[PDB]
Order: C-alpha cells, then structure tokens, then sequence
RNA sequence: AGCUAGUUGGUAGGGUAAAUGCCUACCAAGGCAAUGAUAAGUAACCGGCCUGAGAGGGUGAACGGUCACACUGGAACUGA
RNA sequence: GCGUAAAGGGUGAGUAGGCGGAUAUAUAAGUCUAUGCAUAAAAUACCACAGCUCAACUGUGGACCUAUGUUGGAAACUAUAUGUCUAGAGUCUGAUAGAGGAAGUUAGAAUUUCUGGUGUAAGGGUGGAAUCUGUUGAUAUCAGAAAGAAUACCGGAGGCGAAGGCGAACUUCUGGGUCAAGACUGACGCUGAGUCACGAAAGCGUAGGGAGCAAACAGGAUUAGAUACCCUGGUAGUCUACGCUGUAAACGAUGCACACUUGGUGUUAACUAAAAGUUAGUACCGAAGCUAACGUGUUAAGUGUGCCGCCUGGGGAGUAUG
RNA sequence: AAGCAAUUAGGUAGCAUAAAAAUGGUCCAAACGACUGUUUACCAAAAACACAGGUCUCUGCAAAUCUGUAAAGAGAAGUAUA
RNA sequence: GGCGGCCGUAACUAUAACGGUCCUAAGGUAGCGAAAUUCCUUGUCGGGUAAGUUCCGACCCGCACGAAUGGUGUAACGAUUU
C-alpha cells in the first residue's frame, strides 16, 4: 500500500478540493489529522470539520472556506519533513512562514502546534508543513 | 528529431563492424 | 489441482476451526501443497514458462508469510516447519 | 576481488616502567572481505587560511599544538 | 532533471537495504528543552572599548554559532519492546471472460514434384526486353499419389499475458486476472543494489526435415560503370527435438506503487430480464492545470510522496586497455 | 633427550654427513605432426603410416564387395543408428 | 581438374582506389607470405652477437602460397628438425 502520509495525503486531497473549489473534502481521520484541521480551524483556514461515518469505517468532512469571488484561503499548503527527509528544527531557527502571513505547523512534545505557539513556549521539533 | 545525428550513429556502426569483420579470422 | 476436499482437509487440520481458512498456518499449508503439484507438472514439461513464473511467485508469497510469523509467533514457526518439512 | 600462514585464537615462557604475537616454543585453522578486505596512486595532521548570502567548495604559507626525520640503511650504551 | 534536447534498466520474481494503515502502554536511540552544567589551549574569525600622530598593526573584555560528554525533564513524530482494530493486502466460497502456457492427436484449401489421359507452339516476364521453360510434348485441362510449411472468412478505434508474445479444431496438464457483504487472518505492505528466471528476429552446436520463400552466388537486362534497385534460377537459413547466444525504433522513445483532481463519444467483461447505471479495463476528442513548443490532459507529461535505474557540451568513443 | 612415527633440541666428529653404487640437466623461441603407437629383419624411426573426428558416394538382403570357369564361401548366423 | 593479361589515371615524387580493352568454363575470396615453397638473394628494415649467408619479428616486387591433394592457429605431447 506503502500510503506513506497519513498527513500528505491529506494535505494533497485539502489542496485539490480547494484549488477545484469544491464545498467539502472527506478525508480519513486520525489523531494527527484531527490536530493539523483544529490547527487550520483556529487559523481561520477553513471553515469547520466534522466527525462521520461509512461502511463502518470514520471519516473526516472539512468545510472549504473561500472569500466571496471564490478565491480559496488556503493559497499554497506543502510539506516540509518527509520519511526520505526529515527535518526538526530549534525553536530558535524556526522559519517564519511568508513573514508570518502564513503559518507553519509542526509536531512537537507538547502535541501539535503552530509555529507562533511553539516560539511563545520555547519548545521545538519536527516541521510538519507550511501554509499560506 | 532532425535524424541527422542517428545517420551519424550508423555510419559510425558500420564502421566499427567492418573493422570487426576485417580482423575477424585473424590470429 | 488441489481439490475443494484437500483444501477443506488442510484447512481443518492446520486451522483453529473449520472456518479458519485466512490463518497464516493454512496460508502456507495451501501455497506448499500448490508448490508440490507445481514441480511434480514441471519436472515433465520444462519448457513451461508461464507456469514457471506462477510457482515462484507462488514461492515468494510463502518466504514473505514465513518470515512474517517467524517474526510474530516464533515457536508456532519452527513447529510449523518442523511439521511441513521446510528446512532452514 | 580475494587477502593473511605469527597470519587468527588458546596454554606456558622471553622481555618491558607497563598490557598485548611485542617475541619464542607447542595446541587448533582460524581471522578479514561487495556494509569494500587487500592492493595501487596521492598526502604530514589540526587549530586555521582563501572564497561564498549561507550551505558548501578549495586549501594546510606565516604563527601555535601534535607526529615523523636529520646523508642512506641498522644497532645498542649512558641516562628520570 | 530523464515523451521528442544528454537521461527510465527488455521484463518479472525476490536477498540485503530504504520506506510504510489506525490505536494503547513502556523504553528515551533520534528529536526538543533548562540556549542547565562542562569540555571544544592561545592566537585568528564577530561586537564594543583602548594604545602606536591614524590606519595597518597591537592589547583588554564581551559574545554568536555547532561539536562532544554529562545532569534533570517533555513525548507528538522516527526508532525499540509487548498488544488491540480492519479500511490495505491475502486465504476460503460463488460467479465469469480470455489467440495465457506446455504436451499429445486431427483437419481442409492452396502450391510444388511424380505418374497416367486430352491437346499444340508457345509459355513466362517487364516501363520496355532478355535470360529461363517448351516439339525428349511445355503452358492449359482431368484423375491419382506423396511431402513440407502456414492457418483466408471470423478478425476490429478486440481479448489475454510482466514483457517478448499469443488466431484452423479437440483433449489432457497448468499460470494469472475481474466482480461480491461473504466469511476468515489481522499490516502479513511498497520498491528493490547484487543474484536468479524469462526474453522477437538473426546466429551457433548435435540430429532430422526441406514444399514454398530466400542472404551468399550464377545468368539476363538498365547504365559510362551496376559487386544494386528489375527478371530467371539458386545454397545456408526459414521448420522439429535438445543444448547455447541474451541483442532490437525490446517504444507509449513516458520505471513501479498508492492517495486525489470537470466532461463528451464509442467499445470489452461482469452485475441487473433487458434498458439504465455502476465496477474493472480499452480507444478518440477535450475544460482547468502543466509544457520551450509540439502536445499532454482520470490509461497526466496535473497536484503529493516511497524506492530503484539513469544524465552533466560535441567529436574522439561505446573506441583503446583490463 | 623429546616424539607414535616423521621430525624437533642439545652435544660430538670430519674437507665432505641422499658421504659407496643405483637414481631427471634446466629454461626461452620457431617449423612439422594433435596425442599413446606403427614402419624400410641387415646404412633411412622421421615431418612418413595409423589414429579418434569429418565429408562424399555405393548397398533392400538369393545386398553392395571380394576369391573362383563354376558350385560355394566371406560379408553375416549381420540388416541403412548396418 | 582449372582459377588471365595489357594500357592510362590524384594540389611534388611515388605508386594506382579508378577507367578502358582482349580472351576464357571461370580468372585466386578469407587467410598466409624470401615460407619444409623466393631463381635473382647474404632482398629490405628491426631484434639478438664485439662481429650472425643460420634464427626471430615485419615489409610484399608471391620466378613458382592458398582453402578437405585442406587454409590459418593451437594447450598438451616428441630418443624429430632449428
């Protein structure tokens, strides 16, 4: 099967139902995939997720947000670590994601958090993805 | 593509084997 | 052929129960009996080729399932190839 | 692309300020290697220097530390 | 970066290796933190402040990295150990399409040769001729016998297989795929350096067979010449059994796998009585996107990643040498 | 003296210790024939002949072939893989 | 069993890839070549030697090599020749 991103494949469903400008996209779910859409959620990247069913098996509907000329929020969202490459970083040599416009998201020991809450707690870890 | 350079190749290739078919037989 | 009788007998005595045909144990029973069959039909046509690759796919899938138990259930692998007759 | 036969390890002993095949006598055939042994070529090493946004790349002048050598190849004495 | 510029291995099965669903607990190797605590001699390198008339130069302090060791914590992720689940992948059951493969039998058309009748001067061939065949009875026509090779019609914007490839008919042996609530196992997976297997045609070894076709070769023509194109002949080879060779424009010039991303028109198989739709394929056009352009476009060359192979100006050169 | 022996260590003696006799000279390159063999008894032992291997051709059995005027015999108490 | 001659022709000189012509059943391909074959000849050049008509490696102007009277090589072998 070798899915090898329960996060990318998120991330590259969220892209293409949003650059499509589709209403919602459905996803698997997952802890992680939980935290990453509260995250975006908070941001005010998308609208709202929700908790499903089918086949018995639970599913993950989020709400695509756009303005009103049907411009997505979400302009570009691509990961930074990968099981070829990963990459952790100090909560000191944390990029500023598009001079703060974006946000980046990482995985850290206090759970999953945005970049801005990382540096606020002075902890750091692995840099998940980046959006803006 | 303009096929001059696979013309080129063979030329090339006929040349090489006939060098091999002349020293064929030799010893 | 493996008949519908010896593989419902191969499934009774390797599995748990009578419906246990998914087991790993019965997995390798089934794929070594095909296996047999496989070299008995291509000692005498050896010019077979399609068959040939059957059987070592055949062969790869059983080498995958025995290291995936040797590597869960450790004793159950050596008494089953103990049983089977696979050497190692 | 195979190499090593004091070569690998063991038991005693020689010797050293001191461990060790460092050396010797016996007992085994072992040891290393496509996760690169062995071989050939090149080269003193480092703190550093040059360059570059950085990552890197090139480099080892002077100065400072270590190592090796003092015509070529060996050997022991004196002595902490 | 690898459709056409140099760059996807001919194809597959798999070892080492790399990577990998959901979820619980523990370990704390990785990671993060107290930029704890130390060690990273001095000078040099960075920031201030000073002394040589200034500068270079020189000196006193202050640090920024990141490198190792160690102390106490955090646990999401990778890793380690023990479990749990089923949606991935498999086994079992049922249904079903197919030139899939191997072995053993059989068939007819047509052609050639041979034998026996009828019958006479041409046949054959080209842009035009000739060589050749024929008065030893040709060609044509009728009947019989023998051998070899290949399977019209079905037959295609098909089908199957990993690829090469596979089409007269039957049996035996045998590989793979697809669909489903239809239960079982519970991540058992993806890719894969060496290695192994297969691999059109040509070629080689041994032993047969040899109708037709046909390198080499011979003759007749075209031409200044014709070691060719054309014509008449013709040996290997083409065929069978076994053992080698492992090369192709082996092409979709596009490696494999998974998660997604508007449609139009046909077509194959299945489910459904059938329409009508779905699923798995297979073709054409085409929106967005992509592309140097050509074009591609749910069978991506679109958006993402896993792993492998490969490229770094042309000639020399896929040569020399090993 | 050790050691099962082969050898190992020490000592002794000589110019010489497989002490006598018996008991390979070796290397490099070329020509011819592959090779082991055979041949001119009595001047030629070779590069000649033979050889396994190869091709052509003959022979359907009262076979081809050979010896004889013949019968007959060999081929063969064999059968084209002969 | 057989497998030819003559003549002319290129940015010197040389040769002749090429062309013409006569004749034949067809005019020697691969490979080899002063050879167990080469008369001229101790051809020419290189190696070996202080000095090499022999020997080895080439050149091709092959009097008069040549493909089962086999052609060119070849590990091993030889009371053979150098």
């Amino acid at each position: 099967m070798a899915i090898t991103y329960s996060i990318g494949d998120m991330l590259t469903k969220l892209r293409n139902a949003s650059r499509v400008g589709h209403g919602s996209v459905d996803l698997k779910m997952s802890n992680m995939n939980k935290s990453i859409l509260n995250i975006l959620k908070e941001e005010g990247y998308i609208k709202d997720f929700n908790f499903l069913e089918k086949k018995g098996i639970a599913f993950i509907r989020v709400l695509l947000k756009y303005d009103n000329k049907r411009n997505p929020v979400i302009n570009k969202i691509d990961a930074i670590s990968t099981p070829g490459r990963k990459i952790y970083s100090s909560y000191r040599n944390m990029p500023r994601i598009k001079n703060g416009y974006g946000i980046l998201i990482i995985s850290s020991s206090q759970g999953v958090i945005t970049g801005k809450e990382a540096k606020d707690k002075k902890i750091g870890g692995e840099l998940i993805c980046s959006v803006w | 593509p303009c096929g001059r350079k696979r013309k080129l190749k063979k030329i090339s290739t006929h040349k090489r084997k006939k060098k091999r078919r002349k020293n064929r037989h030799k010893k | 052929m493996i008949d519908k009788k010896q593989k419902q007998k191969i499934v009774s005595e390797f599995g748990k129960n009578e419906s246990d045909t998914g087991s790993v144990g019965v997995q390798i029973a089934l794929i070594t009996g095909r296996i047999k069959y496989l070299t008995e039909h291509l000692k005498i046509n050896k010019k077979d080729h399609s068959s040939k690759r059957g059987l070592l796919k055949l062969v790869g899938q059983r080498r995958s399932l025995l290291r995936y138990y040797q590597k869960k259930d450790l004793e159950a692998y050596r008494m089953l190839i103990s049983k089977l007759g696979l050497r190692k």
